This record gives structure tokens, C-alpha cells and sequence, in this order.
């Protein structure tokens, strides 16, 4: 059985993420934005949100303290994000994916393009003397559609771990994704978040579409 | 070590700032023998010659001159006045009014950078080449004026005099003397300190009523010429800093030591060579003129009191 | 892709020497105020036209279609007329701009309107801002 | 666990902030405020508001005199604000936010518009010519509702901590945020900070309202 | 996006050729650079008041200023004749007639940058 | 297969013995910087020269083609417009573009449009950066 997380990630902050990759201006935005090489639209990697997802999940179920290595998580975290250790590896249960601008209607019918530039500066303490950054920031309030799989492998662990991935997604919103986030940049907000199996019919997929839409 | 104070305004003389207005001759001003200006708050005015006679008041209203000011608002039907922002009072002895620097509540205030710029000029006597790269005003902070009330104000027309006090078409609103103001000004003490700000003061008024004002008004004193006869040697207590409504080009500049006829001479040469016609030195001064008699202030001179925090 | 300034067709490729000869051009032979005085092109000026161009080339990256936006060429011809203001400010500026034809070639992207001629105009802006700040 | 500090940001001058790839007029403002694309609502960069508070505690915590890299701080401001020496870097503890307008519904019911424009210039001392220019402060008396969050990593110096941050937030409400502050623009005071815990029950959240609230 | 035949991409052209047909031809004393700057001083403050502005059709404080723009600009040009020179030879009445009978946006955009750039060639020239 | 240098040609067999030359000529003389002391470049500003330079390695290896692109091209004399920016920032970096002489193989590539003088001149530049680590690094 495979069951399919999806929802909706909005940007509260700007969220600068990634790097390019690219040639950058003089004058001009250093560090551009990810985005998707095609349409050249930006993006959330799928590996940004695991990582700071995983480190989340990881520093709260262990108590508060987290100094180890990915591999020496709890049992929990090494069943859904994966592991590598030598002896007794597991799969990964969840299999993210990259993430792609959604709402460009939605942001084009404000006349405004996707991405911003935000002007920032540091000050030098002895000599009083400046220092502009110009980074690449998405707006705030667009929106990320997104869509996780769910590796569904014993029926008796399942309401655990969706009650651990909401866990991560409710500490994820209150944490940043991806940049610099400690300045004011990053912040999102999960919402329209549902869980749907990819075929046949789940047994019990009313108390795991609770759960995530509590 | 960040000192903080308290910078008390007290307006001796006239006190005018900013504004970026230029209210015209018949925008929104009415003057008569009430002694009063209205001011006709801007875009309510037009939406309501909106609904009635629309092209017909634009015609008057451009084609109805050399008068507008009464003329319009009396044999037309605009007798009502419910339309005004505030009044303020007069000062005769004819248009184009500036307008004193507002928010966008419309309350006047003085912006602390026009203060600061002030004690700029004053800090200055000594070191005239205090150079594009200064130390001392990034400390200097000076903070923005408390947002005084609507009657402290009264429209001004400013005078000049050389030989008799010729009128001039040029009216402001400026403040009424005796009128409190209150900032805060803070900074650090190893660059500055209030008693430097206090002796900077004086050399600046000193200099400036020195040989140049007073050797300029112990010539062409006449029965207009002489509250204001000096207010300097009263008491040196209370300083004066000038706040640019129209002070002139002596109060902007400062190459005083030691020039002292050098000064008067090379002034005249730059101010009257390359603007106007050329004559004697010294040029003139400001003052101002309020009816009944006309008094003769100058314009912005005020007092200054620090209290700490 | 091509650039025609003056006499010279500028490609995709010999910017940076254009640039580098213009910047050239005008050491050794700098420009007289008519006082008599010792004058040339300070940096935030310069700086000013690269980011009256840079705020154009930051959001041309954002678009795939080698088709340009008609609001994008209104703010190309912005660029031009705010240069036009900014060279009857002062004569050094005017200078500036005659010698480094930036006239000519800000011409030549509103003439040809695609993406790939601004993008060497841009470059060919930000290797004038290059040299000048290498000479 | 972690913690919410929630509060207001009334302004008592203009705070002209931040800079904007928006094109200029000839005669007009130049140089305007930062603000949100999508709302066009101006703006607190949590960068900005962040920086002007490390620059205010860690030259107070350090009794003045402020000469130094910012990981050359105190430890009781590198576990707040961050840090990245090579070898003990420092997770920061707060994470800000972009801080947008809050109040453009009281404005518009004092029936005035969220920003003005202020004119000025320069006077030279030879020839007394003017160089006018114009910029673009946010009115006073507009409010600005933030969200700071708090990692709580240790138990035994949050309340110094918080006794840190309302520090650094009474040496902000007697200094300038931003832009031309130096100048009579940028008072900043604040208003109802409180604290609140994200999920869960913090046994000593009482008195960390007791620091903030006084 | 009309503006009496000025499209949005050539608005400085369409500046440029009307004050190259104003220094060419002039009348007898040249015109001020001070009162073309009033016209500029009229217009920036409901150009900041716009450039802010969520919706796409503009209210009726915003065209109320504008008619009293062109109640300002029919004053000095019934006061000076180098005004209304300027008015009817650079299309400038005829492009505010078009702001009002638009009363869109990009409309007053347009308007804004044409009076911005005939100010920009009038420093150029 | 050659990239003139100063008069000193390197080929694919004597590039790695000039770049560790020229750190050594950067090395046990370094750049005094009218201030008094000697300094030397940093590793994030030669780290971004070498991704500079990589933005286009990525590009070229992953074609067969002798003949060199006009992208290609494009971008080494971006990279050589870029290179002579960062020269005029600090000094520091102007005394080693001069030293380890970069903008003239970046010429001598712009000029003969061949794929094998793109990769030599960039194993030079990853030479360099290598023998930078090595010798007389912090590490």
C-alpha cells in the first residue's frame, strides 16, 4: 500500500533558499533563488524541507538535545527519513519531492513577479563603513503545492508516524525553511494538509486524514 | 556617554520651516478685515465643485482674475465656509503663501534634522573646514518636535531694509513668538558636551551680531529703524540658534575669523555679482512686519534650554 | 546576437575589450570643465546608470521567452530618458555618455527588442562599471 | 520547547527603512521604504531590527565600547543573535521575522494613508546652494504586530535571556531603527509584550511575562 | 494604454521630437526651467499618492486632484503665454483629458513618465 | 597546445609546475599594502575565482566540440570582466590576477577559440587553488 501527503506550503517571510549556478551582476542580486531549470520558476527542494523536517522531528523526539549524526537518531526518525547504518539499514518510508511555485496566477493577478530583491547591509564596527547585499528572496503569501509518498509498510506503526509527521510539520511552522532565516526570512505555514492512498483503498484512512487535518 | 536631553524651542522671534508647498494666490486663502486665513482642505473642494456648475467654477476660477481671494466666495453663492482645515491669523504690510511642515495628520512640527543642521551651523564656527567625512554628527542625534497645536502659528510678510522697509510680495506661516518646542537631542561625550554646544552658541551669535549686524545697524538708522532693539548683552543665558525661515545668507555661511571686512566684502562680491544689481556694502537684513504699528522681528531667533533625560 | 553602437557591431563576445578601450579613451584624455579645471566621472554616478540598468536586468532573469515585455522596454526607455536628465545635469556626465556611447547602444535594444540584446547591453554596462573600477 | 514573543511596534517618527529595486521619478522621492510586493504594506526587515538590537545590547553588555567582529560578542548575546566562528558556532535562540504593517485599517479610519514624504536637503557654506531631496517615511502612529521566536534550548538562561531581550528592546525604545535616524526619524516604542509557548505548558512562563511586562 | 497616441514604449520619443519642435521655433526671453518644474512639483505628489495604490480603477480623490492640476496649469497659462505655449504645443492638456477619460493605472503612469521626460530633455537641451 | 603566460608558455605537461611556481612567487614575498603590513588572499575570495571559473567548466566538459561556443565565449569574457572588477576592489586581489598572471591566459584563451585551451587554463586555475591549500596555507 502507498499513500500520498500532499497540502500546501504559503510563504509568511520570503524564504530565500538555494544557490545558483549562475552568473550574477555587478550591482545585482547575488545568490539567486533556486529554481526549476525549465521553466525557470522558483523552487523548494525536496531536500531542504527532509533536512530541516528531519532535524526537527529528530532535536524534538529526542528530548531537546541533538548532537548526533543522522544515523544515530531514534528508531522513529531512521524509519521514516532513512538511515545508512551497516547492519540493520532501513528504508526510507517517506519520499519527498521538489516543490514548485504553485500560485503564479494568484501572484500575477497582483501584477507583482515571483521573486524580490531584499537590500541588505552590514556595518562595520571599528572603521563605521558599509557593505550592500542584494539577495533573492520569493514573496511572501505564494504558495508551495507539494506532494510526499508514504512507503506504507506495517498497518500497526502507521497512526505514529503520521502523528510524528504532523509533529514535524506543525514544529516546521514555527521555523524557517530555508536561507537566512534568524533575519527574517524562511517562515511558512502548512495548510490544506490531506493524506490519499496512490490505489486500492487503506483500511483506516479516515483517522489518518484526522490527524493531519485536525 | 549617550547624554540625553531635552531641547526647549522658545521662539523669540518668528519661526518658519520647510513645507515644499507654495500655496497660490487664490488656492484655498481667504484674507479680509476679520484678519484671518483660511485654508481650504485640498481635494474636498473639487469633489464638491463636482456636483455643482463643474466647468462653469473652473471657468471662474481661471478666468475670474486679477481677484480670487474674496471676490469668487462673495458674488457667487460660495458664501458658506465649512470647508476649512484651521484658521490662522494675519500679518499686512500680497500672495502666494508657503505653508509650515506638516505630517500627514497635518499637525506642524519641526523635523529634527532642520535643528540638527542648525546646531551644525553653530558647532561649526570654530573649524570651518570641518570636512565631508565628520566624526562628531553621527553621535549628534537629534529626534523630531512634539507636534504643536494649530494656534501658535499666524501668517507673516517678510520686510527688508536697507534705507526704508520696502515690502515684499512674499507671505509665510510662520510661528508666534513665546511659543515652547520640545525636542530631545542626545550624544556622546568624548566629541561633545552641552557646555561646548553652550559656548559654540554664543561664538555663533556673537560673531554674527559683531561686525556685520551691528556695524551694519549703526549705519542707516532711521525713523523706521528703531523686543528688538539688541537682546543680546541682557542675559547670555537662554541661547539662540536660528531655525531657517529666511534668516539670509549671513546665518548659512560661516567663514568668520578672522575676517572681518574681508568677510563683508567678499559677500557682497558672490552674493550681488552673479544674482542682482550691484551695490554698497553692507546689503540688507529681514525682519518682518505684524500691524496698530509694525514691530520689526527677526527671523528665527528663539531660545534654547537642556534638562537631562 | 548583435550590438551596432557607433560604427562598431558589438556581439556576445568582445564587450569586455569595447568597454575596456572606451574606458581607455577618455584616461589619457580626460575631460575639461571649461574653467581650466581637472576634472572626470566620479563612481556613484556611474554606479547610478549600472543600477538604473540592474534594475531591469533582475527581473529579465526571471523570464525564458527571448520575447521582452512591452512594460520592460517603457522601463528601458525610462533607463534612456533618466540618462538623458542625468547628462543635461552636468557636462561630465553628457561627456561620459557621448565618449562610452551608452546612447547608441540603449538605441540599439529599443530597436531590437529581445531579451539577448539587453543582456549584452547590460554586460556591456557592467564591464564599463569593470574597467572603470580596474583603472 | 519553544516561545512566541509577541508585541507591537508603535513608531513616535517617520523610520524611513530599507531600499527598493522600484524606479524613481525626476522630481519625486527617491530612495523609498521597504515593502511587502504583494500587499504593498511597508515594512520592518527582521534583518533590520535584529541588527539595530545586537548593535544596541552588545555595546551596552559590553559597557560601551563596541570595536569588534560580531563573533567577538559576549556569549550571552552569541546564544541569541547567532554566530560563526569556525569552531564554536552558535545556534541562534531568536528568530525574527519580517515585520509588516498592522495598523492601515486605524489609518484609513483617520482617514489619512499609511506613508508620507518628507523634503530636504543640504546647504553648502560658500555659495549657499541647496541640493533638495525627498524621502519616504512611514507616519508616525502606525503599529507593526510581530512574532519573535524563542528556541527553548536551556532552562537555566531564559530568564536572563529575556531579561537580555528586554534589554535590548528598552535601548531600542531610546535609539533609532532605521534609515535617517540620526537625523529626527526612527523613534521606535513598544507595546503589550508578552509571551507565549508554542505547544505545550512551560512551567515558568509566568514570570517571563513579569520581565517583559515591567 | 492610449495617452492621446503616446504608447507606453515611446513616450520619451514622443518628448524628445515635441521639445526638439519647442527650442526650434521658439517665441522671441527663452522659457524658464522653473515653471516647466512647478507642472512637475503638481504632478509628483498624486504620482506618490498612485504609485502606492492597490486597485486598477483609481477614486475620486485621485482624478479631483487632477482636475485641479489642470485648473493650476490653465492659471499660468492664461497668466503667462509661454505657459500655454507649452501646453498646447507639448500635448499636455490632451493627455490629462485622457487620464480623466481613462482613469485607469498604467494611464497616469504613462502621463506621469511623459511629463517626467519632458522634463528630462528640457535639462538635456 | 599552448596559453602564453607572460612569454612563458604553459602546454598539459609544465602548467602544474608554473602555478606552484607562482604561489611561491606570491608566497615568501607577499603583497604589502601601503599600510605597512603584508597580506595575503583570502580562501573565499580564491574560492570564488575558482567557481568562476567552474561555472563554465561545467558547462564545456560536457561537450565534444574543439570549437568553442559563442555562450562559451561569452561567459570567459564575462569571467574576464568579472576578474578585472574584483581587481580594482582590493589590491590584495590585483597583486595575485598580476602574479599568477590570470587575465593574460584568460586572453590567450579568448583568443585562440579551442575547447583544450579552456581546459588547460582551467586546470591551471584548479592547480593554483590546489597549490594555494598546500603550501603556505592554514592548512
Amino acid at each position: 500500500m502507498k499513500l500520498v501527503i500532499e497540502g500546501t506550503i504559503v510563504l509568511k517571510t520570503g524564504m530565500h533558499i538555494g544557490g545558483s549556478s549562475d552568473f550574477s551582476a555587478i550591482g545585482a542580486v547575488a545568490s539567486p533563488v533556486v529554481r526549476d531549470t525549465l521553466t525557470r520558476l522558483p523552487l523548494i527542494p525536496g531536500s531542504s524541507l527532509k533536512g530541516k523536517m528531519r532535524y526537527l522531528l529528530a532535536k524534538e523526539l529526542n528530548n531537546g538535545i541533538l548532537l548526533n549524526e543522522p544515523n544515530n537518531d531514534q528508531d522513529e526518525i531512521l524509519r521514516l527519513f532513512g538511515s545508512s547504518e551497516k547492519d540493520k539499514i532501513r528504508r526510507a518510508r517517506l519520499k519527498f519531492n521538489d516543490i514548485k511555485l504553485s500560485n503564479l496566477a494568484e501572484l500575477e493577478t497582483f501584477n507583482v513577479s515571483s521573486t524580490e530583491v531584499k537590500f541588505e547591509n552590514t556595518i562595520n564596527r571599528k572603521t563605521a563603513v558599509a557593505n550592500p547585499r542584494q539577495i533573492e528572496r520569493v514573496i511572501a503569501g505564494s504558495k508551495f503545492d507539494f506532494e510526499i509518498f508514504y512507503n506504507l509498510d506495517d498497518i500497526k506503526e502507521v497512526e505514529k508516524d503520521f502523528e510524528n509527521i504532523k509533529q514535524g510539520f506543525d514544529l516546521l511552522e514555527f521555523d524557517y525553511l530555508g536561507g537566512h532565516g534568524t533575519r527574517g526570512s524562511g517562515r511558512i505555514a502548512f495548510e490544506n494538509l490531506s493524506v490519499i492512498t496512490a490505489v486500492g483503498n487503506f483500511e483506516k484512512i479516515n483517522t489518518l486524514n484526522e490527524i493531519l487535518g485536525a | 556617554m549617550k547624554k540625553t536631553y531635552r531641547v526647549t524651542l522658545t521662539a523669540l522671534g518668528p519661526i518658519f520651516i520647510g513645507g515644499g508647498e507654495k500655496l497660490k494666490k487664490y488656492e484655498y486663502i481667504f484674507d479680509k478685515q476679520k484678519k484671518v486665513a483660511h485654508m481650504i482642505d485640498h481635494t474636498k473642494f473639487t469633489k464638491y465643485l463636482l456636483e455643482k456648475n463643474l466647468l462653469d467654477d473652473f471657468t471662474s476660477r481661471v478666468n475670474s482674475h486679477f481677484d480670487l481671494y474674496d471676490y469668487l466666495v462673495n458674488k457667487k453663492g460660495i458664501v458658506f465656509m465649512p470647508l476649512v482645515k484651521y484658521s490662522v491669523p494675519v500679518a499686512q504690510f500680497m500672495n502666494d503663501l508657503n505653508t509650515f511642515v506638516k505630517d500627514a495628520f497635518g499637525r506642524p512640527y519641526i523635523p529634527g534634522s532642520s535643528l540638527k543642521g542648525a546646531l551644525r551651523t553653530a558647532i561649526l564656527n570654530d573649524l570651518k573646514e570641518d570636512t565631508k567625512e565628520n566624526e562628531v554628527f553621527a553621535h549628534l542625534q537629534v529626534s523630531d518636535s512634539e507636534t504643536i497645536d494649530l494656534e501658535n502659528l499666524k501668517v507673516y510678510q517678510k520686510v527688508d531694509y536697507s534705507k526704508t522697509a520696502k515690502p515684499l510680495p512674499l507671505y509665510r506661516e510662520c510661528l508666534k513668538p513665546n511659543t515652547e518646542i520640545t525636542f530631545t537631542v542626545s550624544f556622546d561625550d568624548e566629541y561633545l558636551t552641552l557646555k561646548k554646544i553652550q559656548n559654540a552658541l554664543h561664538k555663533t551669535y556673537q560673531h554674527y551680531y559683531i561686525k556685520w549686524l551691528k556695524g551694519g545697524k549703526v549705519g542707516e538708522t532711521l525713523i523706521k529703524g528703531v523686543t528688538f532693539a539688541l537682546d543680546q548683552p541682557s542675559q547670555n543665558q537662554g541661547e539662540i540658534i536660528y531655525i531657517g525661515g529666511g534668516a539670509g545668507f549671513v546665518s548659512k555661511t560661516l567663514h568668520y575669523k578672522s575676517k572681518n571686512r574681508d568677510q563683508a566684502r567678499n559677500d557682497s562680491f558672490d552674493i550681488l555679482k552673479q544674482l542682482f544689481r550691484t551695490t554698497y556694502s553692507k546689503m540688507r537684513s529681514v525682519p518682518d512686519n505684524v500691524p496698530t504699528g509694525k514691530h520689526y522681528l527677526e527671523m528665527g531667533k528663539a531660545r534654547i534650554k537642556l534638562e537631562e533625560l | 546576437t548583435e550590438l551596432k553602437i557607433g560604427n562598431e557591431k558589438v556581439n556576445s563576445t568582445n564587450f569586455g575589450d569595447f568597454a575596456e578601450k572606451a574606458i581607455r579613451g577618455i584616461n589619457h584624455k580626460p575631460f575639461v570643465n571649461s574653467k581650466g579645471g581637472e576634472q572626470k566621472i566620479t563612481t556613484s554616478k556611474i554606479r547610478g546608470i549600472l543600477e538604473l540598468v540592474n534594475k531591469v536586468y533582475n527581473r529579465v532573469i526571471n523570464t525564458n521567452d527571448v520575447e521582452l515585455s512591452e512594460n520592460i522596454l517603457a522601463d528601458i526607455a525610462y533607463i534612456k530618458v533618466k540618462i538623458a536628465y542625468e547628462s543635461g545635469r552636468e557636462p561630465v556626465v553628457k561627456d561620459f555618455i557621448q565618449r562610452t556611447a551608452f546612447t547608441a547602444a540603449i538605441t540599439d535594444v529599443m530597436n531590437q527588442r529581445t531579451r539577448e540584446s539587453f543582456l549584452l547591453f547590460a554586460r556591456y554596462v557592467e564591464s564599463l562599471i569593470a574597467y572603470f573600477k580596474f583603472y
